[PDB]
């Protein structure tokens, strides 16, 4: 009864949610929004924008020049616009111009960060603050449009990259309150979290003193108990940080009922079994993904990880040939093949692809430890030590990196010298028999 | 029962041990005689790491022959060879069954490993 | 310690003639069934 | 059978049987080494029969059906060289030697076309 | 002018949005840019159960996950959603469709084939034959034009040029104001006498579908970018011009400060070898739109002849500052190295620019020239050949082969190559 | 003078400063000969390799019999203060100041590089005496400055255009840093710059038409701040090679172990490494290790010690595990 | 002229990151076929025997 | 069951050489008329 009414509500919202996010040329949430609608349980176009025909001509020039990779040219033409909907687009064009430009600048640079752990970036931040004060709502009002909520998302993400944490968190919450159902906004919010105890503090804030703008969002949705993004937050942060579970069981089965055909849910459901060292059931869960969705280079990195332990070399050899045929430029497709090449005891070639898989996207720090292992089997201990050591310098809270570095010394006679590395790994995951 | 990929278990075989393992007309007959003696010696002296390793069927002699650096039927097709770390191996044993007591019995009269005995009993090419 | 500048100098020095050396050996035009490697070979024998 | 009767230099029953085969398979087998082979063979019989006109059209339709083929280009160049259309045959020849390296017969035919181009003095 | 300009604005707004909606970046970029130079109408045939697929298909295409879009639209009975799947299916094949010989030159590594489009072409024919309403009569809409345009370009892939014209002209009749469709029509000519024959077809046989278009646009002569068609053909190949000057003036009065027209207008000076006037016209564009990078390699080419290396070096510095991986940026940089007599390194950047589009302007030919100065004489002749295959209308590509074969002992080959280029540009005194 | 620090295998802006001075000395048109003390303070830190074991060996050969001045940081403020000290050093300093104003473009940098290789640098002394018709001083490859200039020339042809492009962004960033200093105000106008700048700016081949847009190309790239600047990736404030940084750290730890130095500037700059310079330069870790012992920190000292012996062991082809334990 | 206005082929904006052209060699890598070519590793006529 | 490529034959050497010879005849006899 009420569940069916909810289903009819989600379809209207997700049709709306994927509309402007794709219309505003950000694909972090637009791609995810359509995925959720496709997997939704079976039970006139909608559009609207407060733009004048004079300024609306600039939108076509701005939008089409965006995806054509000419971000800088979009900025020049869209300089004098004053509408908040377009003001976000100009600064989003400027930010992606810098984010893209930084990528070409460094490609030989594998490790990312600062050893101790702006000015051009601060130019974007000042424009956000200057425009925000001038405009005559400045959030905290019932009449708060999508664009102002979307504008706060850029302010949050530009603040995080400066390492101004605890202020981007507040900005994301303000943007999320005015507009939920923005998956890319949640991910940046999840990234800034560092420890499980922070999640409990953040989880409480979402419950007592957090409410959505009922004006913008459709009815029967603004309630926190019947929302979906708050649920999706629970399955994401609580398990990727491997935190203590609460309000997690009843939500998971609730999501499986509403989303029976959602590809993302099953793969996450499969990953849960994988994270619990339950490989046999994990294989059955993943086998449904490949049959139902054959072209998904998002979570297959764990699939080719399972097959290596399974020693199903024939099945893995199928995947390496099949995955490589799609494209060889994704981070995963260069990690799928490396596992297949490692199983055949060809390390000097598998070591190459792991470095390749990391160069395409430097965020995939899981490939450092695997890159280290292929040196140890090569009887080259000197090269392995640096390879493991980079992984912990990217993020010190890496149990895999510490253990893999500890073993490399234990393989040598330097038994005591490895005690410190193992001791450090103990504090990360004390509740493990292996360590 | 299946080891994790990111945290592999370490076998007892050491870095330089694989360096040892991987090391290699009447002249041809003598050379063939020397090679089978060397292969038998390194198979028998080692193999405790190989016995702890493997998952099913196969042999320690096949593992040594697979190390890169009239024929009878090969059992299995795995060419893993020697390795410092193993992922699949988590300590597990099959329950004793009548074949096992048959096997441990033909082993009771053998002063050497059954696999080495099969290698020696195998006929060299004439 | 391997000098990163020195190794990258030899790498540039190796790849530089490789662009010039492209047409040698395999490369064969239409209407000539013989590549340019032995065009200079017979040219060397011509004067000598 | 059409090939068989082409081999004994009869050139009439070969054409008849090949045409019968083609009308039998008008509806199906648009590709996959059957329509290409039969049409190429029929055009070759027409070429040996000196009825070059319809041969031009059949070789052209085979070429537009499948294009990466040295034999079709060489035969079309031969057909053009049979008439006086050297301007439209040298390009086909060049494409044929581009597709396949040696093509010794094609090289000789192209060389003859070059000497023709030297001899002719068209505006 | 009067209501004629107002009628263009409303309809040009359409061609900017619907073309951008169905993932045609190139055509929409021109149309959207034309709004700025010129001094939310929504509607489509879709159902709620099918509208989700378009959102699904569009957003996966934007994330550049091409292949998964094909699977998720395996069956689609919508008249023109099928185009989006088929478009993604075509590009998924194209990126791996690199000819073996051409690949060695464009990379230098020196290390199912085409049956997909045969099935792709057959699918379009099957869908159209079984579709409810054909192209005839006042039926059809914007969506069907995309199907025919997609059918035309696949036909051009197998060099079925004769039937390719019929498909493209049929698509333009159904829907006009699509710029990307006409670009592919340019490459179908490869001759001079057919252009007037094609011009005769437009003036007499061709007719527009007035149902979709707005008023004063079904008529050919009141249409605005039929002039754009006439402008493009008479710059690629001069031949004999018909009303070329008169219609150019009318298009200049409309579209003030339109950068594409000025770049085209100034390119005429380069084609007339009037370099001093060419720089002045080019320079004004740079001031107006500094961040526009299209047709900037012509600016470098003109500066190369004048050998103003000091001016050219700053142009390379300015161009590379804002973007470092667009084809015109690398082409300009590669042109810069040639001025420094470093012909051995200009190949690298010419090589990089080619791997971006692999169907550029005369960047293949400039690659061949740099090989000649290295006395390779064998990479250049094959590098020149690739430019012939792509654009057989290029004067420099044909001339390079004849010039290169002149150094070779066999001069008999050079006669034919010079003869073809002689027809293309008979006005040159050198040839 | 502070800024982000990054190791560069290319022509650092500091490297051109020596290249500026050596051009003035060899040209002999102005009759200014750079004092030998100035050169031996600038090129000598760039000379390759000193090496320093963490412990187990102390100043076995690092100590110089003659006391040497500290190595110079790659900032125009610090470089000028060396030449400025002389009563006639203003003439030498302004020569460097004039050249840095003359080179307004990437092509101008190539002009200096092209000038030295074709004329100044000489393969061997046997061709020296035959080149008596040269109006400029010529140099042998094996000389002190000759071996340096060969490496600097080698470091210019080793790079593509992206390499040359980063040279000019950073140099103007390096030059404009000196502009906002009190020292520049004291030298805001001295008229010797104008004379020396016009000495090399001559033969520009145009002054009426191209120079109008030459300014436009330069100004638009530069941060005029009239509008929003063109967005570009973050650029390092200072560029140093591995060898020069080695001289700075070796001098710092030796001075710490037992002409005024700048402890604040060196320590601040070394704290801004991008975490990949630290891998290419492992000695930054031990610089923290020596400091950690000073304040008697147990946990902090061990982490830095372990860090230094993980990166060093992999870099050294020789086995260094038996040295790590001691 | 007109270069980026045509969209009839794979161009520089169809791939996600324009700088992937820097590598542009991973496409021309033949992946080792599943079973027989495992023997060439051991050897470093025999490969076909291992396939058998 | 699989079918191989059906038999197809191309231009032999004898016929192309005969055409070469005839072509030489016709480019040899006409200049006698011209002269």
């Amino acid at each position: 009864d009420s569940q069916d009414k909810i289903i009819h509500d989600i379809r209207i919202q997700l049709r709306k949610a994927a509309t402007e996010l794709s219309r505003w040329k950000l694909y972090g949430s637009s791609k995810w929004a359509a995925e959720a609608l496709a997997g939704l349980a079976e039970a006139i176009p909608q559009n609207g924008f407060g733009l004048s025909e004079t300024e609306y001509d600039l939108y076509l020039l701005g939008s089409t020049l965006f995806d054509a990779k000419e971000f800088d040219r979009c900025v020049f033409f869209l300089k004098d616009v004053t509408n908040p909907y377009l003001k976000f687009l100009k600064l989003y064009s400027k930010f992606l111009s810098w984010d893209k430009k930084s990528q070409e600048s460094m490609e030989n640079i594998l490790t990312t960060g600062k050893f101790t752990d702006q000015s051009n970036i601060s130019s974007i931040l000042k424009e956000i603050n200057t425009f925000l004060e001038s405009y005559e709502i400045k959030i905290d009002d019932d009449e708060a449009d999508l664009g102002l909520a979307l504008l706060y998302y850029l302010r949050g993400v530009i603040l995080k990259q400066e390492k101004n944490i605890s202020k981007a968190m507040s900005s994301f919450l303000k943007s999320l309150s005015c507009y939920s159902f923005n998956w890319s906004c949640w991910l940046e919010l999840m990234d800034c979290l560092q420890k499980v105890d922070d999640a409990l503090l953040l989880n409480n804030y979402l419950y007592q003193n957090f409410q959505f703008k009922f004006s913008e969002n459709l009815g029967s949705q603004r309630t926190i108990e019947f929302n979906i993004m708050i649920k999706f937050f629970k399955l994401k942060v609580f398990e990727e940080l491997n935190g203590q579970l609460e309000d997690y069981f009843e939500d998971l089965e609730f999501l499986l009922q509403v989303f029976p055909n959602f590809t993302f849910l099953k793969a996450y459901n499969a990953t849960i079994s994988y994270n619990n060292l339950d490989y046999v059931t994990a294989e059955s869960r993943f086998d449904d993904i490949v049959k139902q969705d054959p072209y998904r280079l998002n979570d297959l990195e764990t699939y080719s990880n399972i097959l290596y332990v399974m020693q199903k070399n024939s099945k893995l050899a199928y995947l390496a040939q099949f995955v490589s045929q799609i494209d060889r430029f994704r981070p995963e497709t260069c990690c799928i093949i490396a596992n297949y090449y490692s199983a055949r005891q060809e390390h000097e070639k598998s070591i190459m692809y792991f470095r390749r898989a990391l160069t395409l996207d430097k965020k995939t720090t899981n490939a450092w430890t695997l890159m280290g292992h292929e040196f140890v089997e090569l009887s080259n201990s000197h090269a392995a030590i640096e390879c493991y050591r980079r992984a912990v310098d990217i993020c010190p809270r890496d149990f895999k990196a510490w253990f893999g570095l500890g073993q490399a010394y234990a393989l040598l006679d330097m038994h005591l010298y490895s005690l410190y590395y193992f001791q450090k790994a103990c504090t990360l995951k004390p509740w493990d028999r292996r360590i | 029962v299946y080891g994790d990929r990111y945290i592999p278990s370490r076998t007892d075989i050491d870095f330089n041990s694989i360096v040892s393992i991987s090391s290699m007309v009447e002249y041809q007959k003598e050379r063939q005689a020397h090679e089978t003696y060397n292969t038998l010696l390194k198979n028998e002296l080692f193999g405790e790491m190989l016995s702890k390793d493997t998952v099913g069927s196969e042999s320690s002699i096949d593992r040594i022959k697979n190390t890169r650096p009239e024929i009878t039927r090969p059992s299995s097709n795995s060419v893993r060879g020697a390795s410092l770390l193993t992922y699949q191996q988590r300590k597990g044993r099959r329950l004793s069954a009548a074949s096992l007591l048959q096997s441990q019995f033909f082993d009771s009269m053998s002063p050497v490993r059954p696999d080495s005995k099969q290698l020696l009993l195998s006929p060299g090419k004439q | 310690k391997l000098d990163e500048f020195l190794m990258l100098s030899e790498q540039y020095k190796s790849r530089l003639p490789k662009i010039r050396k492209l047409g040698w050996n395999r490369f064969k035009p239409i209407g000539i069934n013989k590549t340019m490697y032995e065009l200079e070979m017979l040219r060397s024998r011509a004067r000598a | 059978m059409g090939v068989m009767y082409f081999k004994k230099n009869e050139f009439v029953k070969a054409k008849k049987y090949l045409k019968k085969a083609l009308e039998v398979v008008k509806d199906l087998d648009p590709s996959s080494r059957t329509t290409i082979s039969i049409q190429l063979n029929l055009g070759h019989t027409y070429r040996k029969l000196n009825e070059n006109e319809i041969a031009i059209k059949c070789f052209r339709c085979v070429l537009e059906k499948n294009d990466k083929n040295s034999e079709i280009h060489c035969s079309l160049g031969y057909l053009y060289l049979k008439t006086k259309k050297l301007q439209k045959a040298i390009d086909h020849l060049h494409k044929s030697l581009y597709l396949k390296p040696n093509n010794s017969s094609a090289t000789a035919l192209l060389k003859n076309a070059l000497e023709l181009n030297v001899t002719l003095s068209l505006d | 002018q009067d209501k004629i300009i107002h009628d263009i604005r409303i309809q040009l707004r359409k061609a900017a949005t619907e073309l951008s909606r169905w993932k045609l970046y190139g055509s929409s970029k021109w149309a959207a840019e034309a709004l700025a130079g010129l001094a939310p109408q929504n509607g489509f045939g879709l159902s709620e159960t099918e509208y989700d697929l378009y959102l699904l298909g569009s957003t996966l295409f934007d994330a550049k996950e091409f292949d998964r879009c094909v699977f998720f639209l395996k069956d689609v009975t919508n008249p023109y959603l099928k185009f989006l799947k088929l478009y993604s299916k075509f590009l998924s094949w194209d990126k791996k469709s690199q000819e073996s010989m051409e690949n060695i030159l464009t990379t230098g590594k020196f290390t199912e084939s085409q049956s997909n489009i045969s099935s792709i072409l057959k699918e379009i024919n099957t869908f159209l034959e079984s579709y409810e309403i054909k192209i005839d009569d006042d039926e059809a809409d914007l969506g069907l034009a995309l199907l025919y345009y997609l059918r035309g370009v696949i036909l051009k892939q197998e060099k079925n040029i004769s039937k390719a014209m019929s498909s493209f002209l049929k698509s333009l009749s159904c829907y006009s104001f699509n710029w990307s469709c006409w670009l592919e029509l340019m490459d179908c000519l490869q001759k001079v006498d057919d252009a007037l024959l094609l011009n005769n077809y437009l003036y007499q046989n061709f007719q527009f579908k007035f149902s979709e278009n707005l008023g004063s646009q079904r008529t050919i002569e009141f249409n605005i970018m039929i002039k754009f068609f006439k402008l493009k053909v008479f710059e690629e190949l001069n031949g004999q011009l018909e009303d070329y000057f008169e219609d150019l003036e009318f298009l200049l009065q409309v579209f003030p400060n339109f950068t594409f027209l000025k770049a085209y207008n100034a390119t005429i000076s380069y084609n007339n070898l009037d370099y001093v006037t060419a720089e002045s016209r080019f320079d004004d564009i740079v001031k107006q739109d500094p961040y526009r990078l299209n047709d900037l390699e012509t600016y470098s080419n003109i500066l190369y002849v004048m050998q103003k290396n000091s001016k050219l070096a700053y142009l390379a510095q300015f161009v590379s500052q804002i973007d470092r991986f667009r084809p015109e940026t690398c082409c300009i940089i590669a042109n810069y190295y040639s001025a420094r007599q470093e012909h051995e390194k200009s190949i690298m950047y010419f090589r990089r620019a080619l791997t971006l589009d692999k169907k550029t302007t005369n960047a293949w030919t400039l690659m061949g020239h740099e090989f000649v100065e290295l006395s390779n004489s064998h990479a250049a002749i094959e590098c020149y050949r690739r430019a012939v295959d792509i654009c057989p209308r290029d004067f420099k590509a044909w001339f390079g082969l004849g010039q290169a074969y002149a150094l070779l002992d066999m001069h008999l080959y050079s006669l034919y190559y010079f003869q073809k280029a002689c027809t293309l540009k008979p006005w040159d005194r050198r040839i | 003078k502070y800024g982000p620090l990054g190791i560069t295998n290319f022509i650092t802006p500091y490297d051109l400063c020596i290249l500026i001075l050596i051009h003035a000395h060899c040209s002999q048109d102005n009759g200014i000969s750079v004092p030998t003390a100035v050169f031996l303070r600038l090129i000598s830190p760039t000379r390759p390799s000193l090496e320093w074991n963490p412990l187990l060996k102390d100043n076995s050969n690092l100590r110089s019999s003659s006391i040497v001045p500290p190595p110079v940081l790659p900032i125009l403020d610090n470089i000028i203060r060396i030449l400025l000290d002389d009563k006639d050093g203003n003439k030498i300093a302004l020569t460097l100041m004039g050249y840095l104003e003359a080179i307004n473009g990437l092509d101008s940098i190539n002009r200096l590089m092209m000038d030295l290789e074709k004329n100044c640098l000489v393969n061997n002394y046997r061709s020296m005496k035959m080149r008596t018709t040269s109006t400029r001083r010529q140099m042998t490859r094996a000389s002190f400055l000759g071996t340096f200039l060969s490496t600097c020339i080698r470091k210019y042809q080793i790079g593509d255009f992206e390499m040359r492009e980063t040279i000019w962004i950073n140099l103007q960033n390096f030059k404009t840093v000196f502009k906002h200093t009190p020292l520049w105000l004291r030298f805001k106008d001295n008229v010797h710059i104008q004379k020396v700048k016009n000495c090399l700016l001559a033969n520009d081949e145009i002054s009426v038409e191209d120079q109008q847009m030459v300014e436009f190309f330069q100004h638009f790239n530069n941060g005029n701040d009239a509008d929003s600047k063109t967005m570009n990736e973050e650029n390092y404030g200072t560029l140093i090679s591995i060898q020069h940084l080695q001289s700075i750290v070796n001098r710092q730890i030796v001075n710490w172990l037992d002409y005024e130095e700048q402890s604040g500037l060196v320590f601040d700059l070394l704290d801004t490494l991008s975490l990949n310079d630290a891998t290419k330069f492992p000695l930054i870790f031990i610089l923290k290790y020596l400091e950690a012992i000073k304040e008697n920190s147990y946990q902090t000292a061990l982490d830095s010690l372990h860090n230094y012996f993980d990166y060093k062991s992999t870099g050294n082809s020789q086995n260094y595990f038996h040295i790590s334990l001691l | 002229s007109s270069s980026s206005y045509r969209d009839s082929y794979f161009q520089y904006r169809h791939l996600p990151a324009p700088h992937h052209i820097l590598y542009a060699e991973w496409n021309q890598d033949i992946l080792a076929l599943p079973d027989e070519v495992a023997n060439i590793t051991m050897a470093m006529m025999t490969s076909e025997q291992n396939s058998n | 069951m699989i079918r191989r490529a059906p038999t197809t034959l191309q231009l032999s050497h004898d016929d192309v050489t005969s055409l070469i010879d005839d072509l030489n005849e016709q480019k040899l006899k006409q200049q006698l008329n011209i002269e």
